[PDB]
């Protein structure tokens, strides 16, 4: 379903699941692809409109980050999906960016999963 | 709309929740657009049970060609508010590689005339080829840039004009019209 | 005097904002990238430089008297050693304020082809010619970015003023006032509206009271 | 105005029915420019049937040279656009030339004292005189410049102060400056 | 106190007040600050609009009225000061632009009051 | 409000009859540093007549502390933008002294947590003496770039825990807190 970046939010989010309610990494994965999924959407379309005269690593694999993270996050087609199934897509398309761009989750869950 | 806004109850009561919205501008249709549409305001509510009857009468492939049309058609949207912000003025060629493409859709694509029959009347092999022949054309002009060819030079080539001669042929010309120019698309653009 | 619609322009104000609002979002973090990396650049720019310029002027300084007419000799023996015109490498590049040529001083130069004036400062003075060509190369991509860099800042640095000016608050203040007047239309409405109510009350009431 | 546009019916009555209308802005007004005419929202139908009373008394140098002075204002009005999308460094001598000779009809001649009542009556004879003063400088001035004198240096001339005396002369006065300075304009300002 | 009177209008300020009535100067000095001023504030318009310059020396001098207009004079707490303090010193704050000719004065108080 | 639009009635009333409005702004709320209050969007024209009040009741130097220190936020929101983009240290030392001051303001009198419980009891003498000493650090931060001290063992002082550890104690070790955490300041910048 077409769901937008910062202009989308629902008011709670935390006080009707916990951790190992909902899987307990979940806590900070939900608060990362909020700031991760949104850094994408600033070079969507900027990758000539700032030409080939400076074009750095970060923001490229940003845009990668994004085509992927619309194709599969958000869109699941007409398939069915539970809280695991829809966490375990999350964690892995992160897994191509660094632990230096993952910020918004503790090494903790990271102890779990990547 | 009564009230020159759409926003008004009886135009999204039945007029815009309606199987197909075309909007239209004074300035639009003035040009050589006659009737014309919008290439962004446009929307279809219902397509997504039409495309069995497309797939089987018209042609198999044909719900992946109006799509990868309409696709450019609309992301040009993209530097249309760029160019009202502080504008583009690094000409780059996967930049300019939309601007020109789009730009000709809409000069001799969404103008057409409904008082001839050169510039409008389709059948299926009429609709499914000019659909394909500018799909080809960008195609070919995506990996043509890609190793350092200008835009500059492909604008001034003939097969720019056959585009451009694809609203001024017949539907009974249309076959033969279409099956040489085909062999003119892959000469003047895969040799470079 | 000449004026513009108010209620089909309404849609067009409303989405004026779309464009506008989200369009200067991300006009902000763009040319901070071409700015950031041109730092680079310059501080770069003066790692040969420095090194190159002390050992170049060494032997050149230190020969005059001796020829003189020697300048003559270096030219005439030089088998395309020094072009003198349009010798230079120029580069076409592409970028924001359009189609700006560059270009490096990328030619020969030649190191120790001099005979005559003083047996040691002549073929030292030869050597540094390499000191000028290769060093000028530095210079000839770092102010050439500076002026591309110009483009930039000056057409960036218009809209800053202008949006923060004109642009913002006044199409801000626009809506209101729209808004305001068609707002204020619908008091004559409600007063018209109770007196047609008044007509149909009344009417019954010259059935009821009169 | 009610609603500070003219939309309203309480305003056009004047511009409901045609004649003459003037604009008068708030904007001049504040520098204390009387009157506050601007030629952006003006026009007049007395420039089809004063013609005839002006070459039977005024003079027919007369419908021709008023004019000349209303293109003046018309060339500024194109270029102040450009002033503002880009500064007075990216226009040139010739840009220019337009440009500081509406400074001096509107420094000198949209200000009029008011403390001064010689200034708040005028004659044909205050009108025909200063009209022919600037005619002389630009005709002069488009052969002066074209030497490649840059306008900077004629910023500094004692030229242009000795022609802006015009708010605050005398009507008995007014031969003082006729005579005089009509030959110091086209005489040292094209040697000097 | 801030006071800012660009889109100001004070319809009289030379009736109801001459010379002798309160001072000499004040009929002359009156509409002087007014422009000097204004054309302070009207550079650092025109200055942003291409590059960060466009200034001149004959800019320079009427860039440094606008400081001079600014925390000398506006600027003055709850104090009171009189016509007197105000005008006197107001014309060594019209010694920042070169005196004799000036816009709306002449020399008839230049002499007089420095 | 709906919008946060000041054309509604409720708003453009309230604004003058009540005079303070106090704006807290989603960033400065989502890094988890309370209270998240926007200053450039509050304001309170109370202040004004309770100056008197304020210095009579509660302590001497009270006003002088919050008009000052305020003017850290004023050339902090200007700074971080895109001038410091190229880093602190490719500044002046007059424009690092900013960020230097920066971290006691935003990591002890602007960080409070309402998961903690010591912290959020917070009273008037303890909110004072952290105000207090970030302008006795200020004092002495202006004093180390006139005598050309190091920004790395500045923001390495043990002085900037010492504020840490008085805001996790509610008001009780806050006493015996600023005996200590006061005269650190004064000799670590002499330690040095």
């Amino acid at each position: 379903p077409p769901i937008d970046p910062l202009p989308s939010l629902s008011r709670l989010m935390n006080n009707g699941v916990g951790k190992g309610k909902t899987r307990e990494d979940h806590k900070q994965v939900s608060d990362q692809l909020y700031s991760a999924y949104a850094n994408g959407v600033d070079i969507r379309k900027l990758v000539a409109i700032i030409g080939e005269d400076a074009l750095t690593e970060n923001d490229r694999r940003y845009l990668q980050f994004a085509d992927a993270f619309e194709r599969f996050f958000i869109n699941q087609g007409q398939q069915n999906r539970s809280i695991e199934e829809s966490l375990q897509i999350a964690w892995a398309l992160l897994s191509m960016l660094p632990q230096g761009e993952l910020k918004r989750i503790s090494k903790d869950h990271i102890g779990k999963y990547y | 709309p009564p009230g020159g806004d759409m926003s008004e109850p009886v135009t999204q009561s039945t007029l815009r929740i309606v199987g197909a919205f075309w909007r239209l501008d004074a300035s639009l249709a003035f040009r050589r657009h006659f009737p014309a549409i919008n290439w962004n305001g446009s929307y279809s509510l219902f397509t997504s049970a039409l495309d069995p009857w497309y797939r089987e009468n018209v042609a198999e492939d044909y719900p992946e060609l109006r799509d990868a049309i309409s696709e450019l058609l609309q992301r040009e949207a993209g530097l249309q508010e760029i160019v009202q912000l502080v504008g583009p003025d690094a000409l780059q060629d996967a930049e300019r590689l939309v601007i020109e493409v789009g730009r000709i859709i809409r000069e001799d694509f969404l103008q057409q005339n409904a008082y001839h029959e050169v510039d409008a009347y389709c059948s299926m092999k009429k609709a499914y080829g000019i659909m394909k022949m500018i799909l080809a054309f960008y195609k070919e002009a995506e990996a043509a840039i890609k190793r350092g060819v200008s835009i500059d030079e492909i604008l001034q080539l003939p097969v720019l004009e056959r585009i451009g001669r694809a609203r001024y042929v017949s539907e009974e010309e249309f076959p033969a019209y279409f099956e040489e120019a085909m062999k003119e698309i892959q000469g003047a653009f895969k040799a470079l | 005097s000449q004026v513009s619609p108010t209620r089909m322009n309404l849609l067009q104000r409303r989405g004026q904002l779309r464009l506008a609002q989200k369009g200067v979002d991300l006009l902000k973090k763009k040319r901070d990238a071409l700015v950031a990396e041109f730092f680079g650049l310059v501080r770069e720019a003066m790692e040969a430089r420095k090194a190159l310029d002390q050992a170049a002027k060494e032997a050149y300084a230190a020969l005059l008297l001796a020829q003189a007419f020697d300048g003559p000799e270096v030219v005439a023996g030089a088998a395309l050693g020094v072009p003198p015109l349009e010798g230079v490498e120029a580069e076409v590049e592409n970028v924001w304020g359009s189609k700006v040529p560059r270009l490096k001083a990328t030619f020969p130069d030649g190191a120790l082809l001099s005979p005559v004036g003083t047996p040691a400062y002549t073929l030292e003075a030869s050597r540094a010619f390499r000191r000028y060509a290769e060093a000028l190369i530095r210079v000839a991509n770092t102010e050439t970015r500076l002026k591309k860099i110009g483009e930039e800042i000056k057409k960036t640095t218009r809209r800053v003023n202008a949006l923060e000016q004109v642009v913002i608050p006044g199409i801000r203040a626009q809506i209101r006032f729209i808004q305001q007047v068609l707002e204020q239309r619908e008091r004559e409405d409600t007063f018209r509206l109770k007196r047609i109510k008044g007509k149909i009350e009344a009417r019954e009431a010259e059935e009821e009271g009169g």
